[PDB]
């Protein structure tokens, strides 16, 4: 975050009532995207850096915090004279002197581990894919779901032509209005009406007609009932292996991140060189530009640590992960192989895991943000009762008119 | 002898090139300090007797002091596995399966119609007459009521009686969705819970122990002194020994490290034992291969472990020996608890009645 | 599922003249419909069904202390007579 | 679908939700004990017997909010009923070749085939299928 | 083989689904336990108890009412012991109406659907000119499954003439469209469309049924001397395992087309057909007994 104009960084505080710790930052202000630009000072802060702080009063040294120049987390780039190599961003200012150390998520690999020494991981993580959520719910817009236009059309006209009959059996045997209000009272059990069936042909259908409504209304639930729980639109990526990823389809587009681990790994598998050019020509800069990229649907997949991709699924709320860990190994600090404070840095790090000093890190940084009917779906049933009313009167002037 | 640590060492030897001689340790196991001297895989590297001990050893500050470690290639913790409970639904799922802007909007429309169909009823009934005949629909014509006695007030109430079946027919249908598909609900928390720190504190006495001499009671014993000295009197000498107390009731909940637990509750008959958490794991340490401190074949062996990584050849491992079946819902009866929600709305009901009867009581005197 | 698919086949020895007319006569009886009529006969006669889900009817024998209930009433309201005119009495 | 220790405690609710809607009624400023008591257990059996109604306001409300319950009682009766009937289904099957029970047997699991068939030659020529 | 693709649109619904729960015994027995109770009550609980007139006409149709929900005016009795026996059948009416509607939930989650036809000698195909507007099927020309037809049912070859596809690409699009409603092919690549298809909105007629069981082969020129060099490495394949991955890696689909569970379903005329007809019988029933009652 930037700072104040008067230097300091402001003075925040956590849920409890602790007060954050931050340090100087001097880097790049855009990191040259296309245009030179100078160095600020800038305000640091968060899980990593709240675990410096920690070693530095453990082993009593004193530090001061820059960024990385270019942005990048490190890979091997052949020089285009001869085929010199030599490493690039974070990880290349390492072995050259411009840094004594790195507090970052690294993953621990093998082409880096024959140039420096890593320490025992802080944070055990594998790899994992993203994609977005879709058909956030059922539409379920009109409540004539389970009986087509069809079925009201005539179970309305059902009502009228039993109606009609039951006033013509018992009146020529040894009115309209007692025999209409009776027929409708049946279909939607309502305590009106006075009409009785008093001659014997009036009460038989009268009888029969009392199943049909009980049907009607049973059938309605029984489908209610069960097409909410069958109901799965299946389109889940389900991690790797899956045939849309090992055979791309032209229409199904994703990417990861320049440099960093993902690309060392599917370049030195041969089975997967049909998928690493896919990505070749669509990897993007930086994490946050893919995360963007899922939300406005400009990319269907990416592939990045499971400990990332798990703080932003539940802060987002829009977009969900899925699929199997299918690369497990975790970050560390990197020292060149002639440093000192190796073993002391290894041996600060298994204390913390057993001293329960990295749940504190976990539960304030990682572990604190969690994101029926409603009033959707049945907007159809609230204006039905406005239309009653509303028809209803117009009638009225003319039954008082009457 | 042969397993999933042996397939490790036998790819080593190929990879760098070397002969080995195994050997099963008799003093001890897995090491431990008797304030001198240690005992186990440990004590052998130590004292020279031996190059590696590979197996499942875990990784320490205390016995990275004396031997060095290599890259870990299997993750490890503590964890809690106990018997698998009844199947426990949320008691609030009476009033759950809905919205409060449904009920907020309920009786919005009620007290609008019941003065239009009484108002109406002016041109050719008091409200109280009506509230308590337009409600009674809703919830199934079995209360007597009153009923108008007009050719269109009975019209009103035949659009407000359509209603009624719709709200009903769809409650039951939600309701049956939710209790078809759910997630069980969880018992206890990790070692931080109030059942652990304080066991003597609560009218039943939980039950839990460990099998001493390792690493997770060294952990428990400079972390919480409190639990330790509960535990005691509950310890087994074996983990199959000990699964058989969950099975018989005896004990409650056993604290091991998470790479057998997961293995035991995978590997079961019914798969009635479970890991509390959901695979929750407290002080994450791999395992490792200890050296002689000096062996100088920690590069070349860290550099091979790292490269099986780089491959899938550690993940077909897991497959062929870490692997396991029954990895859901139950129908349980309702029982008090789980109906105890609506219970409750009763009991406000009676509560309210009163105060309304002291209302009209008291304002009748003056 | 299937897991080692190779079909049969009639076997015959080496240098056999009847090898090539026995290897024509089976192809031209699958287009004939003439092995797709053997299978009805002999190998595809269904006995037993199978469990398509879990569907269940109800039967009187699933229903006993419902109806019970009702012929266990009509007995207990004769009693409560001999006690109701008891009142009057 | 209900427990025997929670019927018992409906029917008892029926007689103290009744009992007091009669001293609620008379005191404040008129229906029978026995006439109330009709009244509670139509509302909850849906049956249509008896005439008798509360006739104070206060004794509405409480006549009332019981119309609710019922309701709820029976939703949660036909509700849990169609979880007796979908819900019976446990999963427990071998699932080919690559079942777990089947490369590391166990001395609980016996399985065999025909002596000298084409099974047995297919079980030779593979050397990781060596433990079976 | 050979085989049949459909659009599994339409499907065919399942009428008279309602008498499906209970049986012809709890239905049909019901009736005389509640002629029973009614006969009972009138003549015994209510003649022989002090305190106009309540026949057994009103008492039958009042028991009547409350199986089917309370929804009919009645007549209650008077006495103490007739209300008790009332309000008793009231408690049988509550658990038969809840168990009828669980039950009926749980056949229409677990239902079943059926194919419009069956194989290659329905007669849709056989004889298409009797029906109503003709089934439409075709198959793409110079092949075997062409040949094949040509020779066994040349009555139907005929009328095959008009709907000709020149692609299995572009056959799969007029399924979806509606210009045909059957595609004939063979079985090792109708799987594997029906299998890469987004939305499961094509199926094969059977779950994979073949009709002319002929694999493929590699056509060595006749009476050459590597056939026998050949046909050892094939059956080496099988025997290693290595064909299984080649199918895993190539031939691999998700649409679970091999599950029946049909996504919901909506309610029609024809599907729900038996309720009317079941008042048809009651139509003329009543008018029926219209005639004699004059008698
Ligand atoms: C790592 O820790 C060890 C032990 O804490 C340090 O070694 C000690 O350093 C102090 C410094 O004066 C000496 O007095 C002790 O004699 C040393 N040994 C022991 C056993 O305490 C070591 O210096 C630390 N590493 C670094 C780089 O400082
Ligand atoms: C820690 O650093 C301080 C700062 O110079 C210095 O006194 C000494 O190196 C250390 N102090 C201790 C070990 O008390
Ligand atoms: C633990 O070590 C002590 C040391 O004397 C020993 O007596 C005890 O039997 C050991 N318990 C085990 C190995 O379970
Ligand atoms: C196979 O058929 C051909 C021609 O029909 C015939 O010449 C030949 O003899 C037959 N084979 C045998 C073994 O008879
Ligand atoms: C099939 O054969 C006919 C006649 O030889 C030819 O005209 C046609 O192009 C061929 N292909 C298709 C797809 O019809
Ligand atoms: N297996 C672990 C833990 C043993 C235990 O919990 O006693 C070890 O070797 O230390
Ligand atoms: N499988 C067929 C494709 C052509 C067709 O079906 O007409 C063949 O190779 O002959």
């Amino acid at each position: 975050k930037p700072t104040l104009s008067d230097g300091t960084c402001k003075e925040e505080f956590t849920v409890n009532g602790d007060p954050v710790k931050k340090v100087i930052c001097t880097g790049p202000n855009d990191t040259s995207p296309g245009s030179p630009r100078h160095t600020v000072p800038q305000c640091c802060y968060g899980f990593c850096i709240d675990l410096l702080i920690k070693l530095a009063r453990t082993m009593n040294f004193t530090y001061e915090v820059h960024l990385v120049a270019d942005g990048k987390f490190g890979t091997q780039e052949r020089v285009n004279n001869s085929n010199k190599k030599e490493w690039n961003g974070m990880m290349g200012e390492l072995l050259s002197g411009q840094a004594d150390m790195i507090v970052a998520p690294l993953t621990i690999n093998n082409e880096r581990a024959q140039y420096i020494e890593f320490s025992k991981p802080f944070k055990y993580q594998g790899l994992t894919i993203l994609v977005k959520k879709e058909i956030p719910r059922s539409t379920l817009d009109s409540f004539m779901q389970p009986f087509q236009s069809t079925l009201w059309l005539l179970v309305g006209l059902s009502v009228h032509v039993v109606a009609v009959m039951l006033y013509l059996l018992d009146r020529f045997s040894p009115t309209l209005s007692s025999a209409m209000w009776f027929s409708w009272g049946v279909l939607l059990n309502s305590g009106i009406g006075e009409g009785a069936p008093r001659s014997f042909s009036a009460r038989i259908l009268g009888m029969v007609w009392a199943g049909f409504a009980m049907i009607i209304v049973a059938s309605y639930t029984a489908n209610l009932a069960a097409f909410l729980v069958l109901d799965r639109p299946e389109e889940r990526i389900t991690g790797i292996n899956d045939p849309r990823l090992r055979n791309p389809s032209d229409k199904f587009i994703y990417a990861t991140v320049k440099q960093s681990s993902v690309d060392i790994y599917f370049r030195r598998q041969v089975e997967l060189s049909t998928m690493y050019r896919h990505m070749e020509k669509h990897n993007y800069e930086s994490a946050a530009e893919a995360i963007q990229a899922v939300r406005d649907n400009k990319l269907h997949a990416f592939i990045w640590d499971s400990a990332v991709l798990e703080f932003e699924a539940s802060q987002k709320c829009d977009l969900v992960t899925t699929g199997e860990l299918f690369f497990r190994s975790g970050f560390g600090i990197g020292m060149r192989k002639d440093s000192p404070w190796k073993q002391n840095v290894s041996l600060s790090i298994l204390k913390s895991h057993e001293n329960g000093f990295m749940e504190d890190l976990d539960k304030t940084w990682v572990r604190y943000q969690e994101c029926t009917l409603t009033f959707e779906n049945m907007a159809g049933v609230f204006m039905l009762v406005a239309g009653g009313i509303v028809a209803g009167i117009f009638l009225i002037f003319i039954e008082i008119a009457y | 002898c042969k397993g999933f640590c042996i397939d490790i060492l036998k790819r080593l030897a190929h990879t760098i090139g070397f002969s080995y001689d195994l050997y099963l340790v008799t003093n001890g196991k897995h090491g431990k300090k008797i304030d001198g001297v240690w005992n186990g895989m440990i004590g052998e590297v130590f004292y020279q007797r031996a190059d590696m001990a590979i197996g499942s050893l875990t990784i320490n500050e205390e016995r990275s002091e004396i031997v060095d470690f290599s890259v870990p290639f299997v993750e490890t913790g503590i964890s809690v596995m106990v018997a698998r409970s009844n199947g426990t639904v949320s008691p609030s799922a009476f009033l759950e399966p809905y919205s409060p802007a449904v009920w907020v909007m309920m009786f919005v429309m009620c007290l609008t119609v019941v003065a239009v169909t009484v108002f109406i009823f002016e041109y050719l009934f008091t409200i109280g007459k009506s509230i308590w005949l337009l409600w009674a629909l809703v919830f199934n014509n079995s209360v007597p009521v009153e009923n108008p006695r007009g050719t269109t007030s009975k019209i009103m109430v035949l659009v407000w009686a359509f209603f009624a079946v719709i709200f009903l027919a769809s409650y039951t249908a939600n309701l049956a969705a939710f209790m078809i598909q759910e997630e069980y609900v969880d018992t206890v928390s990790g070692l931080s819970d109030r059942k652990f720190q304080r066991p003597q504190e609560q009218y039943p006495p939980l039950k839990f122990g460990t099998v001493p001499n390792g690493s997770t009671e060294k952990n428990i014993r400079s972390n919480y002194p409190d639990m330790h000295s509960y535990m005691v009197r509950y310890n087994q000498p074996r983990v199959e020994e000990a699964l058989t107390q969950l099975k018989a009731g005896k004990l409650d909940a056993f604290i091991y490290d998470a790479a057998v637990l997961n293995y035991m509750a995978r590997k079961d008959e019914g798969c009635k034992l479970v890991t509390i958490g959901s695979g929750k794991v407290f002080a994450t340490t791999g395992y490792g291969i200890a050296l002689h401190k000096g062996s100088r074949w920690k590069r070349p062996i860290d550099l091979a472990l790292l490269q099986f990584l780089g491959d899938d050849e550690i993940e077909m491992l897991e497959r062929l020996w870490l692997s396991g079946i029954c990895h859901e819902v139950m129908s349980s009866k309702l029982d008090i608890d789980n109906m105890a929600g609506v219970f409750y709305m009763l009991l406000v009901a009676m509560g309210l009645s009163l105060l309304v009867f002291a209302w009209e009581h008291l304002v009748y005197w003056r | 599922e299937l897991f080692f698919r190779s079909g049969f086949g009639i076997g015959m020895r080496k240098d056999s003249p009847w090898k090539q007319n026995v290897s024509l006569s089976i192809l031209k009886s699958h287009e004939n419909g003439f092995m797709e009529d053997l299978d009805k006969t002999w190998v595809r006669y269904q006995e037993c069904d199978s469990r398509s889900n879990a569907p269940a009817t109800l039967t009187f024998e699933n229903m006993a202390g419902v109806f019970m209930l009702v012929a266990g009433g009509i007995v207990a309201g004769i009693f409560l007579i001999f006690i109701e005119i008891a009142y009057k009495r | 679908p209900f427990q025997s220790t929670l019927w018992l405690l409906v029917g008892l609710s029926v007689h103290v939700v009744a009992v007091m809607l009669y001293l609620l009624d008379r005191f404040s400023p008129a229906l029978t004990l026995s006439s109330a008591m009709w009244f509670s257990w139509g509302v909850l059996l849906n049956s249509g017997i008896g005439e008798g109604a509360p006739r104070s306001f206060s004794a509405r409300i409480l006549g009332m909010v019981w119309a609710g319950f019922a309701m709820i009682i029976v939703a949660s009766y036909t509700a849990n009923l169609a979880a007796f009937l979908v819900l019976d289904r446990p999963e427990e099957r071998i699932t080919g070749i690559n079942d777990p029970r089947l490369r590391n047997p166990s001395d609980k699991f016996i399985y065999a085939t025909v002596k000298q068939s084409s099974v047995d030659i297919y079980f030779r020529r593979q050397v990781e299928l060596s433990t079976m | 083989g050979i085989s049949v693709m459909v659009s599994r649109s339409n499907g065919t619904v399942s009428p008279s689904a309602f008498l499906e729960p209970f049986s012809a015994d709890v239905w049909v027995m019901m009736f005389v336990m509640l002629l029973i109770v009614s006969a009972v009550a009138v003549f015994v609980f209510e003649y022989f108890s002090p305190v106009p007139s309540f026949t057994i006409g009103k008492a039958i149709w009042l028991l009547w009412g409350l199986v089917f929900n309370n929804s009919v005016p009645v007549q209650n009795p008077k006495g103490t012991t007739s209300k008790i026996m009332v309000s008793v059948w009231a408690f049988f009416a509550v658990i038969f109406l809840a168990s009828y509607t669980a039950n009926l939930a749980a056949f229409m989650i677990q239902e079943e659907y059926v194919d419009q036809v069956s194989g290659l000698s329905d007669k849709k195909f056989q004889r298409p000119n009797d029906f109503s507007p003709p089934f439409r099927f075709g198959t793409v020309p110079n092949g075997s499954t062409e040949r094949n037809i040509r020779n066994n049912y040349a009555e139907m070859h005929a009328y095959m003439g008009k709907f000709n596809q020149r692609g299995v690409d572009d056959a799969l699009l007029s399924l979806k469209t509606g210009k045909l409603d059957a595609f004939i092919y063979d079985a090792a690549v109708l799987n594997y469309m029906a299998g890469r298809d987004e939305g499961c909105k094509l199926v094969t007629i059977g779950s994979g049924k073949v009709f002319a069981s002929t694999g493929y082969g590699i056509a060595i020129q006749k009476d050459s001397g590597w056939k026998r060099q050949v046909d050892l490495a094939i059956l080496q394949l099988f025997g290693d395992g290595e064909m299984e991955e080649l199918e895993a890696l190539w031939l691999t689909g998700i649409c679970h087309n091999e599950k029946n569970e049909v996504m919901s379903s909506q309610l029609d005329i024809d599907n729900m057909a038996g309720v009317f007809y079941m008042l048809g019988a009651a139509m003329a029933l009543s008018l029926i007994t219209f005639i004699s009652e004059h008698l």
